RNA sequence: CAGAUCUUGGUGGAAGUAGCAAAUAUUCAAAUGAGAACUUUGAAGACUGAAGUGGGGAAAGGUUCCAUGUGAACAGCAGUUGGACAUGGGUUAGUCGAUCCUAAGAGAUAGGGAAGCUCCGUAUGAAAGUUGCACGAUUUUUCGUGCCUCCUAUCGAAAGGGAAUCCGGUUAAUAUUCCGGAACCAGAAGGUGGAAUCAACACGGCAACGUAAAUGAAGUUGGAGACGUCGGCGGGAGCCCUGGGAAGAGUUCUCUUUUCUUUUUAACAAACCAUUGAACUACCCUGAAAUCGGUUUAUCCGGAGCUAGGGUAUGGUGUUUGGAAGAGUUCAGCGCCUCAUGCUGAAUCCGGUGCGCUCUCGACGGCCCUUGAAAAUCCAACGGAAGAAUGGCCUUGUUUUCACAUCUGGUCGUACUCAUAACCGCAGCAGGUCUCCAAGGUGAACAGCCUCUAGUUGAUAGAACAAUGUAGAUAAGGGAAGUCGGCAAAAUGGAUCCGUAACUUCGGGAUAAGGAUUGGCUCUAAGGGUUGGACAACCAACUUAGAACUGGUACGGACAAGGGGAAUCUGACUGUCUAAUUAAAACAUAGCAUUGCGAUGGCCAGAAAGUGGUGUUGACGCAAUGUGAUU
């Protein structure tokens, strides 16, 4: 609410960083099945719950 | 007409959210947040405000010089002139009667 | 069943509202000055205590041991005024507003804020318009017989202190409240005890009086004194019931 | 901002340590304002006559940096 | 104009609360809002406050009297003061 | 339209939706009249046309709703002064 | 395995079916694009109509904010577009908040219970020390004793208290934070200047009291912080309204010296301040008042000293200035790729008004069996601890509560939405969610209606009006004959002038019931302000009442906006409840009556407790009941 604690802001920074696309060269590794995942979080679909 | 908004994140009409409408040198009507009015010190014996002392917030008195917070008289800045006069007369009369009672007790 | 309202009044939301109250109305600590001579204080304030009908008196005394002044909270006696000099001690004069031992006062005097024991700082006759009458004395094993506002006769040691006069506030209960609003405002600054729901208007789970196709108790409202909590409702250990057609 | 009434005090303030600079302002009504920028305050002196303004400018200390607006 | 026959100050209560209760409140309200003489000043400038506080207006005798809920002095207090004075005068000798 | 209303148009009973007190309070009308009457009385007292004995009486009548306007007050003052002067002439002669 | 309204998964008929219909509404042209009803631009028509579909915040969300691209999934139609997708960028504080203080409360410690998890307990049955004082101390000073006095853990408010910042400009996105200018506060040393003291701590005024300073330790006392609600009155600021001048723009068959926009001045600093507007508001001096006087809209004051005269204080959102025209705004030109988007001309002026709106201030009044926080912090007083400059002149300390000057002010938050799409409700849901500002006209009005600023034109679209629907209207004659029942609808409705019954607790009933008028235009009379020599030419004003004339015999012309009466049962009344089928005669209420209890107590609580509530209480009190105004 524009009035956030330091811990809350760091958690928001971590959440925004986690919600990023996975590079293709990562999926290209031999024997890897990291191509797609459902961990993508949108600000309107799934809430962070603090 | 121009409509104004609070200059701070406090969005309620509290006693700490006193505002005054001002007109700037840009033809802009906007709020100006102001503090509460000061209070004149009161007499310790009668409770009346003390003459010759400005009305200021409690910490605003620290910036004043000594003479501006005091009246040049005994108990000046703590008691009114009438209260001081009554105390002087009462003290003198009671001491005189105490002397009379002591002398007459023999 | 269910825990009744009387059992639920053990605290919490049923505590007294004491934010606006100014302090306890204790007389003073029984010290050397009051035990042997007298001490002079000046009534500097007569104020209103929220939740109390009688006014309170702020009286400033002089500390006999340290360079200091002590402010007391006497129960205001009718006729007292700010700037009055009150005297507390054994050698104090029989004047309204002074605090004297009960054994140093004649028979038939009207007093207030009377101590049950010497040093408890006032127990008897503190509500507005109430007073205690000194009935008699007994020098051997010094004890004073007094008459309480309820008509009871109590024997106290002849060293308990009392204030000469009557508690200020006059007759307050003579005026009808005249509406629930006045009753609401009266008990708002006292506690959470108003309004009151009748037991017969409840369900059997809530109160012993609840239930039935008609609002009725169904059993004698007079309950024994040795009744367990939860059933000690109605008239507890009633000696007699009905209109008090002649009593003394 | 403070205003100076007498010219003497204006020269005295100019003859100090905090007198970093001065500014000359010419108004539409042929009024001249002499402003001294000190450490805490800006001191302004108003001269309504050109002759007195010229004499004041000539009497200003040489070490003072005077700038026209 | 008389403007009212019976209710007087009570007329603010309308037709509710009962006539007898309204009259009983009326008498006490008149006592509560009546002026009284200051025994130390003499002016009829004594007003009630908080049902027991009585203050005198003016530049003099700014004292506060502890009285009754609706009157400055009640009969019980007057009788108590009289008997206390009699007991004191008979015990001094 | 405002100019027409200033002349006196669009004012009749068919153009009024609020009560007379709502459109113009009687309290304000009485306040204006009392201030005007008291100002006139003070001016006459300062100018010496009336004395303090007559000024006090006229002040009480003005508070008592005796004079409808300035003309009524002036007429009453004129009659009082004329009667006082005539009685003074009779006493002197 | 054929079943178990079996389990999991997948997939059918219904079926291209129900449906995608609340919130007035869109149209033309151009651009882009393969593709345009949804994108953008221009034009037109409309809506929200300031209690907004406007501009901000609190909670909540967390990057949704901005720029550039994409149109696979979502945006129940579409998509060139999006709060979607992808890549980058963006939140700058001594002055705004948190941080500091305390409230309701939470909670260690001492101590006591409990098998124990843990419970009670917050100066409590504690050896609970932070502070006051020169004794050593060269010689001009915070370092080891001694004697000491009711101190004390902390957490707890982004709406309580509180040290201090304003203007203009700047970004794609931040600003009271950045830039330019101009200030303020706190802390630290003492860098200067000033003041008093020749032999220690100033003067003036009768006084209220005033000053550029005007030495003050412990201890104590006082004040500020610091306070309810309602009503009227007076003032100020902003807004609104109105008369001229200037600049630009709109209309111009005709008329309109016309209509519209701008005409601005912050924090801070100085001097006055009842003058210009608002207190003889409080106090002081002279003086002594009845033929009592003064005085508010409101009846308060005065030998406890009125009126009157003269002073002292309270002082800004008041006046004159500085800031500050150098800013901002409007208009008119030059270059003409123009580069720093520069340079050059003018105006930004003079007046007025108020039962007007919002905020605020001042003096008052009414009400309480309701009297309407605490603390941090700051200031003042009583008091007298301590001082040493010397040679009437070359020589010190104090003040740093006097003026100028120096240094420092750390950490965290700062984007954006705040909602008919950024929160919750499974969602981009007609629901719910605290609060700030609030133009003109009509009108009593924050009512309804239209409009200005601002915002939006977003709710899948096209064609046609079948039955039956939903919502809105009308209807000859009768007028409740319908129906359990006047359900629904209709009728009444504003204002002014007449008139108003039974009954009653005398307060009401009551707007009882029942009648008349209402437009426009032209006048008449009365009711108030300053002001030039009985008066007076203006300027600046709003009401009321009446008359004539006139037309649709019409006029609260839309909107807005009581149907009324006669009885019975019941509850006295105001109020409260079954969130999501029952709002009532149910509950509560004031009133009435009864019961227990004088503290070694009544009632309640706890496993126990050196335990808690009533109780900051004491019979006019607390606790437990029944009945339910008055008579
Ligand atoms: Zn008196």
């Amino acid at each position: 609410p524009s009035h956030k604690s330091f811990r809350t802001k760091q958690k928001l920074a971590k959440a925004a960083r986690q919600n990023r696309p996975i590079p293709q060269w990562i999926r290209l590794r031999t024997g890897n099945t990291v191509h797609y995942n459902m961990k993508r979080r949108h600000w309107r679909r799934t809430k962070l719950n603090i | 007409a121009q409509r104004v908004t609070y200059r701070r994140r406090l969005a309620y009409n509290t006693r700490s959210n006193k505002t005054r409408i001002i007109k700037t040198p840009g033809n802009n009507i906007r709020y100006l947040h102001i503090k509460k009015l000061g209070t004149i010190p009161r007499c310790g014996d009668t409770g009346v405000p003390l003459q010759g002392i400005p009305a200021l917030r409690p910490r605003e008195f620290a910036r004043l010089s000594h003479n501006q917070k005091k009246v040049q008289r005994a108990y000046g800045g703590c008691l009114s002139a009438n209260a001081v006069k009554d105390r002087i007369v009462r003290a003198f009369l009671i001491e005189e009667q105490k002397i009379v009672k002591q002398k007459l007790k023999q | 069943g269910r825990v009744i309202r009387a059992q639920r009044k053990s605290g919490g939301i049923f505590q007294a509202h004491t934010r606006l109250r100014k302090g306890a109305a204790q007389l003073r600590t029984l010290d050397f000055a009051e035990r042997h001579g007298y001490i002079r204080g000046v009534v500097q304030k007569i104020i209103h205590d929220p939740g109390r009908g009688a006014p309170l008196a702020k009286v400033a005394f002089r500390n006999p041991y340290h360079y200091r002044t002590d402010v007391e909270t006497f129960v205001a006696t009718e006729g007292m005024y700010t700037g009055q000099f009150v005297y507390c001690g054994k050698n104090a004069a029989l004047t309204v507003g002074n605090v004297l031992p009960v054994g140093e006062m004649p028979e038939g005097t009207i007093i207030s804020n009377v101590e049950e024991k010497a040093g408890d700082r006032g127990a008897l006759g503190r509500s507005s318009g109430n007073y205690v009458i000194i009935v008699g004395h007994d020098v051997d094993t010094g004890k004073t017989r007094v008459k309480l506002p309820s008509g009871a006769k109590k024997v106290v040691p002849s060293s308990a202190r009392g204030v000469v006069g009557i508690v200020a506030g006059g007759g307050r209960i003579d005026k009808p409240l005249l509406k629930a609003g006045r009753a609401f405002h009266k008990y708002r600054v006292k506690r959470n005890c108003w309004p009151r729901t009748r037991g017969v208007a409840m369900n059997p789970v809530d109160h012993p009086h609840g239930g039935g196709n008609h609002q009725h108790v169904g059993h004698s409202t007079t309950v024994p004194r040795q009744s367990a909590p939860g059933q000690k409702v109605g008239l507890i250990a009633a000696r007699r019931t009905g209109l008090l057609r002649g009593a003394a | 901002p403070r205003q100076i009434s007498d010219i003497k005090q204006f020269l005295e303030i100019a003859r100090r340590k905090d007198a970093t600079s001065a500014r000359i302002k010419k108004n539409t009504n042929k009024d001249v304002k002499f402003k001294l920028r000190c450490s805490k305050y800006l001191y302004t002196l108003v001269v309504a006559d050109a002759k007195k303004a010229e004499k004041l400018r000539q009497s200003l200390p040489p070490d003072l940096t005077v700038t026209e607006v | 104009t008389k403007r009212t026959k019976k209710v007087g100050v009570t007329g603010k209560y309308g037709v509710r609360y009962g006539a007898s209760l309204r009259r009983d409140v009326r008498k006490i309200e008149v006592q509560q809002h009546s002026r009284y003489q200051c025994p130390f000043c003499g002016r009829n400038t004594v007003k009630r406050t908080a049902a027991g506080i009585w203050c005198c207006n003016g530049k003099g005798c700014k004292k506060v009297l502890a009285g009754g809920a609706w009157t400055v002095t009640t009969a019980a207090a007057t009788s108590a003061r009289s008997t206390i004075r009699r007991l004191r005068e008979m015990v001094e000798v | 339209t405002h100019a027409a209303k200033r002349l006196g148009r669009h004012t009749g009973y068919g153009k009024r939706k609020g009560t007379a007190e709502a459109r113009m309070p009687s309290t304000v009308v009485w306040m204006r009249r009392q201030r005007v009457l008291r100002r006139l009385l003070r001016k006459y007292r300062e100018s010496g046309k009336i004395d303090k004995h007559l000024y006090h009486t006229l002040y009480l009548e003005a508070k008592g709703n005796t004079f409808k306007h300035k003309r009524a007050l002036i007429e009453h003052i004129q009659r009082a002064k004329a009667e006082a002067n005539r009685t003074k002439l009779i006493q002197e002669q």
